[PDB]
């Protein structure tokens, strides 16, 4: 809540794709997940690692 | 138009009003009246003719009224106030219905009060509360109320007009009469209970 | 309680029979020698000028013959047998006479019905007509509906023969008035320069008045020497009083001026999420956003219209039927622009849904637009009268469209859909075959610029530009325009500042909608930025909001409240 400026504003927006893994990651579904994944690969490809959402998987599990 | 036709027109108007209050609108004719004032207020002069109107019943009060009231101060005086408003009503009744229509276009645009609320304030001025008439008007009604009380039977009609006609002449409600019919009463009436009571402690008992 | 209808009517009907059939007729009207036999009941029931004839105790109340002047036999016997069956028959030309009858013989109930119909009359030819009469007879509210009517329809014809014709106090409280609408300051100096000229030396001594409410810019320049070839000879209290009199009355612009070319926007989004919808307005020059009047009881599928003489109006559309409710009604109304409300106006004969509005000859022309018959002529093409306040049907359009829009170019009526164009022609009544289009395009819009039409997007929308010119009868690829790729921009097409701009709202992908406007460039075929609408000023509106060309007063309109 010391926050920031408009940076909080636009990047919500922003990262869509982000709280839309966290979101099914609330469902504790790694089936789910994994199908999410695979349905946005290519939108996590801009990032320049994928091993996170492999780590991610594995702390699911 | 010119001058000289609306002058023409308020100057007969004025001639036919005079005559109507002098006890002669029988052989008087009432259409070319309203006419003569359709074309009056119809070209924008109604300040003209409301001011006309003021100055011509303020003089015909002060001459036939104020004059008659004082000679008859003395000679069935409250008889003669009374046909005088009587006739001063009847009169204006014919006038206020042909300035009632100067009135509907007068009134809603100037916002003043109409005619027969200015003839109820001259004569107001004029004759009720005049520097002579109001005390000798206010003597003669307490004398006469204190001689009722007395035990003797007088005139309760010609009171009851009387109050009547100042009721009528307060225009708003009770503010003008009240003040000037009570407030002399209430005196009267106090000292008279008063000295009444006084005397009825001394001469008699609780029983 | 109420008094009972059914005893009512049937001595109502008595009423009628009594007077159409003469038998207890006491008192008859003699004027000019016709006999009007009546009842001394009925005519002051109505009138307050008969129960001062009869109840004021005069030789007419006795009389039997009354000789009633000045008044028209017409005019009496529709107030009389108004007074007897209830019925006001009110045409287009009685109604002056039946007013001065009215207000002669002091009717309140017909003076109301005569007056609420001069309200609903009013119009550009009959103004001036109207605020004489509505001087001559003390009628302020339609002398003051008539002012605000007749102050913008002056300044545009300032022509009319009755102007001549007007007495000084009238002419003061025009002239010095701050609602003209004026695009200069001149054209009202001329109109009272012809005013004083129009008589002889009477206009004189009002010439001293007139000048004292006119700005002093034009009473040092010309227009002054003129008045000295018109003064009367060896006058020498005009010229040199009027060499030292313009010192005072503190210059000041008027009102008429501010009329800055705005787009007009209809069913915004509302800010406030108590209402639906909501009308906004962008400045191209201000740059700021002004609020404007809601629709007539919120009028949500509506259509706009802006005439030559910049005149905005609101034709059909539906209101919510007192969760899914929503009725179509056939109502009309008529933008103030000044006032900031929307007057009603004659309704339509059918209910329209999204109409295409196109002004062309002074006609008001409504093409389509969801009517409710849906028979053969599914379509209900039908202009509208601004002269005489009516509707007239026009020839039906030879196809059935839906989703159209339409313009107006050389006189003529240029309607477009998906692929097909029909051009009518407003002299013979008729419609011919146009050129046809390669592309399959819809929900899009035209304006018209010049002798050409510009169909601009087309289906979200798209940046496709097919450019149609009349001359040629022929549709031509010009550009795209460059947008951002991966959106949906929303395309206007409108007409501004002698050129052909564009209002493109764009969203991106997960981003809010972002306003700009682009100048096309007619000769090198490329939309050029004109200027970027920042979001600070401008929020959201939605996605069925439409766009028109017009001008509107800054000063009676209100900037509106809201956080970028």
């Amino acid at each position: 809540k010391y926050t920031s400026q408009i940076v909080g504003r636009f990047i919500k927006p922003l990262s869509n794709a982000y709280h839309e893994l966290a979101q099914v990651y609330s469902t504790n579904n790694p089936s789910e997940l994994r199908n999410l994944v695979n349905k946005h690969s290519e939108t996590f490809t801009r990032d320049n690692n994928m091993g996170l959402v492999k780590q991610c998987l594995s702390s699911l599990y | 138009m010119d001058e000289k036709y609306v002058n023409s027109i308020w100057d007969l108007l004025k001639n036919a009003i005079q005559e109507i209050q002098r006890k002669n609108n029988s052989g008087l004719s009432f259409e070319e009246l309203y006419r003569n004032a359709y074309t009056m207020v119809l070209h924008k002069h109604g300040e003209k003719l409301y001011t006309g109107l003021r100055e011509v019943v303020t003089e015909h009060l002060i001459n036939k009224v104020r004059e008659d009231v004082l000679n008859s101060l003395n000679n069935n005086f409250l008889q003669t106030l009374n046909q005088a408003w009587n006739d001063h009503q009847t009169a204006m009744v014919m006038i206020r219905d042909i300035l009632m229509y100067m009135d509907r276009v007068y009134v809603q645009q100037n916002n003043v009060e109409n005619v027969y609320n200015l003839g109820l304030i001259i004569f107001r001025d004029q004759v009720v509360r005049y520097g002579c008439i109001r005390d000798h008007l206010r003597q003669t009604l307490l004398d006469m109320i204190a001689r009722e009380r007395k035990g003797e039977v007088v005139d309760r009609g010609a009171i009851r007009n009387a109050c009547q006609m100042l009721m009528i002449l307060g225009l708003e409600g009770r503010s003008v009469y009240e003040e000037d019919f009570e407030a002399p009463f209430l005196e009267m009436s106090a000292e008279f209970f008063q000295m009444e009571s006084q005397k009825f402690l001394a001469e008699n008992s609780a029983s | 309680r109420q008094i009972n209808t059914e005893y009512a009517v049937s001595l109502l009907e008595q009423l009628k029979l009594f007077y159409e059939q003469q038998l207890f007729t006491d008192i008859v009207l003699i004027v000019e020698g016709t006999e009007f036999p009546c009842h001394k009941m009925v005519l002051a029931t109505c009138s307050s000028y008969f129960r001062a004839m009869f109840m004021s105790g005069l030789s007419e109340s006795k009389q039997t013959h009354v000789h009633l002047r000045n008044v028209d036999a017409a005019t009496l016997q529709i107030i009389i047998t108004y007074a007897y069956t209830g019925n006001l028959a009110m045409n287009d030309s009685t109604v002056e006479q039946l007013y001065e009858t009215a207000c002669f013989l002091q009717v309140e109930d017909v003076l109301q019905r005569c007056r609420e119909y001069l309200i609903k009359k009013i119009n550009a030819e009959n103004c001036v007509r109207l605020l004489s009469f509505a001087d001559l007879f003390s009628c302020e509210e339609l002398k003051q509906s008539a002012k605000r009517m007749v102050e913008h329809k002056f300044t545009a014809v300032y022509h009319q023969d009755a102007f001549m014709q007007l007495s000084h106090d009238l002419l003061i409280d025009i002239l010095s008035s701050d609602n003209l609408n004026v695009e200069k300051e001149e054209t009202v100096r001329e109109a009272a320069m012809l005013w004083l000229e129009y008589n002889t030396e009477s206009r004189s001594q009002y010439l001293s008045s007139v000048l004292s409410q006119i700005r002093i810019d034009a009473l040092s320049e010309v227009t002054q020497r003129a008045w000295f070839q018109g003064l009367p000879p060896n006058d020498k209290s005009v010229v040199v009083q009027g060499l030292y009199k313009s010192m005072p009355k503190f210059f000041k612009p008027r009102l008429g001026m501010t009329k800055e070319e705005m787009m007009i926007f209809i069913e915004a989004s509302s800010e406030n999420p108590c209402s639906l919808y909501s009308s906004v307005c962008y400045s191209p020059q201000a740059e700021k956003v002004y609020k404007l009047c809601s629709p007539p009881a919120d009028l949500h599928k509506v259509g706009t219209v802006v005439t030559p003489d910049n005149d905005i109006y609101i034709a059909g559309g539906q209101v919510p039927l007192k969760q899914t409710a929503f009725r179509t009604v056939n109502c009309f109304y008529w933008f103030d622009a000044q006032q900031n409300t929307w007057f009603p106006k004659t309704p339509m004969l059918f209910v329209r849904i999204k109409p295409s509005l196109v002004c062309c000859e002074g006609y008001i022309y409504a093409i389509g637009g969801d009517s409710v018959g849906g028979e053969l002529n599914r379509r209900t093409v039908e202009r509208y009268d601004t002269e005489k306040d009516e509707w007239t049907m026009v020839s039906p359009l030879p196809c059935a469209w839906q989703w159209s829009a339409a313009v107006v170019v050389h006189d003529c009526i240029y309607v477009m859909t998906l692929n097909l164009m029909y051009c009518y022609f407003p002299r013979s009544d008729s419609w011919v075959e146009m050129a046809m289009r390669q592309t399959s395009r819809s929900f899009a819009s035209a304006a018209a610029f010049g002798d050409k039409i510009f169909y601009i997007g087309g289906l979200g929308s798209s940046v496709t530009v097919e450019i149609y010119d009349v001359n040629k009868n022929e549709w031509k690829m010009a550009a795209n325009i460059p947008a951002k790729r991966y959106s949906d921009p929303c395309v206007r097409a409108v007409v501004i500042s002698n050129s052909l701009c564009v209002f493109m709202r764009e969203t991106h992908l997960n981003e809010r909608a972002k306003y700009v406007t682009y100048q096309y460039d007619l000769e090198l075929d490329r939309w050029s930025l004109r200027q970027h609408i920042s979001e600070r000023v401008l929020w959201d509106l939605g996605r069925d909001f439409r766009c028109t060309v017009g001008k509107l007063y800054p000063s009676c309109l209100e900037e509106s409240p809201w956080k970028p």
